[PDB]
DNA sequence: CAGGATGTATTTGCATAACAAAGGCCTGGAGACTAGGGAGTAATCCCCTTGGCGGTTAAAACGCGGGGGACAGCGCGTACGTGCGTTTAAGCGGTGCTAGAGCTGTCTACGACCAATTGAGCGGCCTGCAG
DNA sequence: CTGCAGGCCGCTCAATTGGTCGTAGACAGCTCTAGCACCGCTTAAACGCACGTACGCGCTGTCCCCCGCGTTTTAACCGCCAAGGGGATTACTCCCTAGTCTCCAGGCCTTTGTTATGCAAATACATCCTG
């Protein structure tokens, strides 16, 4: 059983992403808001990948199932599949 | 000789934009994926490549969001990012 | 002018090696025996192929001329 | 212009025919496996003429084609 | 000489909930566009599921999965409950 | 849960009002697949009917909110928004003469 | 004996959020559609319902943009809408 | 004909803005709004025309407008 | 395994930049690319055939699909090459 | 194109490099249609090949900007963005290890 | 100037390819061949689309003054950034176990297909009433 | 009062029924991949602290651009008509593409032993932010 791995995303990890996006100054409240958003984005993707996996009556989620999960979101992951 | 505030920030913006690798730690991310997955079903597994695919999607997502967030703050005549700047971007995006 | 001198020798070295039934590894190892400084077959290959810098070819050439 | 045969290849050529023909209905896949092992079990003297023939073929090949180089795609 | 509409079925469904409530022809036009939109999407995803599993047939199972992928939350759930029932029942005596 | 599985009309046998036999035909066409199962159009018809009912139920309530006894395109629009899950499903749909919600922001007030 | 500025504007927001009627005049709209169409081909025709179908989409589009635009101005701590507020919303939307 | 972008009057723009919750409109908005509307129309019309041409016909139907909108990530109900 | 275009992508690159190589990952990106575009064009072409009540997709449907999917001039060059390739193919 | 009618393969007949015969085959699957024409895969293969070339050309240039002799996912990513048209077609595509453009707004600078 | 700290260009070894030789096997592609249903052509009729016409009148254009809100500038407080030293667990490599993915072959309940049978729904018209 | 609604007739063709036929998917059974759990060790990244000031916030005052009416001008809308161009339907005809079968060309496997070939490390200049 896993718990609270949302805190496994360190402040630096968030900061670095924000920096890549052009962010220079970050409010201490951002870290929590960012986490809420990440979690939802990630959760929706996983759920669809799991749903596809379940339909196929399999146990292991494949990278291709993640790709399908993204495809429907209007996104693609090149280099991982079709 | 300490570099004044903002010198590093510009270097870090520059540097991460230039780089191509991951910014989020792998094991922490992998666990986050699973913690969430456990709420859909027990005893689920992932290919190592599936975890990588998820992380790649997540970082790309957050970076794009931060860029829009940054623009919102700029429009507001600020440099520091507030939670609301994120929310505005998401709202406009229909998220 | 230096480029040509090195090109000419590299061609001669390759021909000499082949004629005498030696490998590139043999040249590298023999230079070790002769001068105390060992070279890999990669270096020898790159020498014959002129894929090395001028200074590296210049430092190595004398040893290879003697090897022949 | 093709590549000259190495020590193993010169030898395996002789044994290719000495296995393919003497032991009929055997796949080349199987012959190659066996010949690989058979070569490894040869003494230096047994390998020698093939090792030197490979040298001779390489020298001869280059003599016939002075500018020949190995370039794979 | 005309494509079939669902206006007769939409009308009937309305009255089973609000038997004293009428509906305009324009509203029916909206509902007909609606039914075709949902149909198309589910059938579309069902096609993908069959494709992903290298199949040629769509069954009640693909429709079920397709519903979950397309619909959110509780609506997806009830749609699944009713669909599951209708089929479980369909093949029953 | 009916005891009547004898009905010839597939929609009736399925306990549905929607034209199951047609849904079969529609799934067959459009090249969604090469083969269509027996339970496929049944499952789908139930889904289409369920969602249809939910919109109409909520729209009927919208009509009442406006003190009316009829559904018009506007009442359908209000119904879609009132139900958050329904809103998402149809959140990108433009409704002919649907109008918008009466959303007034506090910052615009005196 | 004027209603104070902002009184009517607020009331009009309320009223336009109640109506379903088209706001853009029909003939002017139709003509705009045609002149645009001529950039692809002349002597082209449209069904009368096609023009109305297009207008419904156009108004819905602009209103949705105005809502996001309004949020941008609010984020800027003000009421008045500037071209920038439109551009920010569009950028975020990916237009 | 030409100059139909002026056919979208200030009131027309304003009323739409009002429906969206806008109280105050800068004089610069009217022109910016038009630029945006025009682009929307160009993309939708062009595709509707493209579909019409594919069908080897001359009249654009409501359905062709619908398909043009469909690829913008939108649907329109009540027109087919 | 699955069909890929790694051999074709490699060759196309060298017709443009004969002295430039390409990583296996980049090839993976290009394989995703070809599959994506293929699906989209075939998908739209399917709609065109469906909409006009046809059972066959021909070069024309592809042409229309290309115009709808590709922007600007990029679309034109694709159309020109497509039109030509068909012309050449049958003109033999 | 070629000045000859002679061909050895369908692709060589078209004058294309892409596997035209396969494209035809792929179009028969996925249930896009019941029937596929002969000119369809020829037309399509040319399109796929053309677009492929454009990305690769620009990526080769991106590789040059970095003084490299090799295309990597990053170079493909830069190529896509620099070309406005490709930046729409693939505008929303995530490239594994593609990175982002080095864009910093003036307001963030001294 | 005058020093400290970071970033490119330019050289080196470590795996790991591609070729040689032989010939049986795989399978994908190209080349014919016929069958028959899809798409193309021409002819026919009738809808709706365009265009023009004149009159009414709601909406738009324009002027004007008032004042509410955008804007710039000022000053104060703090939360954000910047190092520094200490602590954490992420990452690496290697070990060992087996659960589940993937492939093969059997065979059989299912769906496509056809021809015969049947009545729920289409179209138009009658007729009067609710929003 | 327009447009909604149920009732009526008479089809009429889409739906239902009941059989044959072949095969896509269910099912069991075997192989062995890669996913999981675990341990130890190194060390880059993370945690927490103290200190300083650049940025965010609120307040004040200036003035200028937008709002709210009143009056005048515009063309949008309404109802009406006539002309004819294009869309829909129909029958008839050809010929393109699925479906089947035949046969060939190339690539694959398979082993050691050269010649490269493509990079992660090392090392020497440039470049930059304070004195």
């Amino acid at each position: 059983v896993l718990r609270d791995n949302i805190q496994g995303i360190t402040k630096p990890a968030i900061r670095r992403l924000a920096r890549r996006g052009g962010v220079k100054r970050i409010s201490g409240l951002i870290y929590e808001e960012t986490r809420g958003v990440l979690k939802v984005f990630l959760e929706n993707v996983i759920r669809d990948a799991v749903t596809y996996t379940e339909h196929a009556k399999r146990k292991t989620v494949t990278a291709m199932d993640v790709v399908y999960a993204l495809k429907r979101q209007g996104r693609t992951l090149y280099g991982f599949g079709g | 000789h300490r570099y004044r505030p903002g010198t590093v920030a510009l270097r870090e913006i520059r540097r991460y934009q230039k780089s191509t690798e991951l910014l989020i730690r792998k094991l922490p991310f992998q666990r986050l994926v699973r913690e969430i997955a456990q709420d859909f079903k027990t005893d689920l597994r992932f290919q190592s490549s599936a975890v990588m695919a998820l992380q790649e999607a997540c970082e790309a997502y957050l970076v794009g969001l931060f860029e829009d967030t940054n623009l919102c703050a700029i429009h507001a005549k600020r440099v520091t990012i507030m939670p609301k700047d994120i929310q505005l971007a998401r709202r406009i995006r229909g998220e | 002018a230096l480029q040509k001198e090195l090109e000419q020798f590299a061609k001669l070295l390759k021909q000499k090696r082949i004629t005498l039934g030696y490998t590139q590894a043999d040249v590298g190892l023999t230079l070790g025996v002769l001068f105390g400084k060992v070279f890999s077959q990669t270096t020898i290959c790159r020498f014959e192929a002129l894929q090395l810098s001028f200074k590296n070819m210049c430092k190595l050439r004398p040893l290879l001329q003697k090897w022949v | 212009v093709k590549r000259p045969m190495n020590a193993f290849m010169v030898w395996s050529r002789g044994q290719r025919r000495k296995m393919a023909q003497e032991n009929p209905k055997m796949h080349n896949s199987e012959i190659s496996k066996r010949l690989g092992a058979e070569w490894k079990l040869l003494s230096e003297t047994e390998k020698r003429p093939f090792i030197d023939e490979a040298k001779r073929l390489r020298a001869l090949h280059m003599k016939e084609h002075p500018d020949y180089k190995y370039r794979p795609r | 000489s005309r494509k079939e509409s669902y206006s007769i079925y939409v009308y009937k469904v309305l009255k089973q909930v609000h038997p004293d409530t009428g509906i305009s022809s324009k509203a029916m036009g909206i509902m007909n566009s609606f039914v075709n939109d949902i149909f198309e999407r589910i059938a579309g995803e069902a096609s993908r599921l069959a494709h992903y599993n290298k199949r040629s047939t769509i069954t009640s199972r693909e429709i079920q999965t397709a519903v979950r992928l397309l619909l959110p939350g509780e609506l997806a759930k009830h749609a699944v409950s009713e669909g599951t029932k209708a089929v479980t029942k369909y093949t029953s005596a | 849960g009916k005891a009547r599985a004898k009905a010839k009309t597939r929609s009736s046998r399925a306990g549905l009002q929607f034209p199951v036999g047609r849904v079969h035909r529609l799934l067959r066409k459009g090249n969604y697949s090469e083969r269509v199962g027996a339970g496929a159009p049944v499952y789908l018809a139930a889904v289409l009917e369920y969602l249809t009912a939910e919109i109409l139920e909520l729209a009927g309530n919208a009509a009442r909110d406006n003190k009316k006894t009829r559904i018009i395109p506007r009442h359908l629009q209000l119904a879609i928004r009132n139900d958050e899950e329904l809103n998402k499903l149809l959140g990108r749909v433009t409704i002919a003469q649907g109008g918008v919600l009466p959303n007034i922001q506090a910052v615009l007030l005196p």
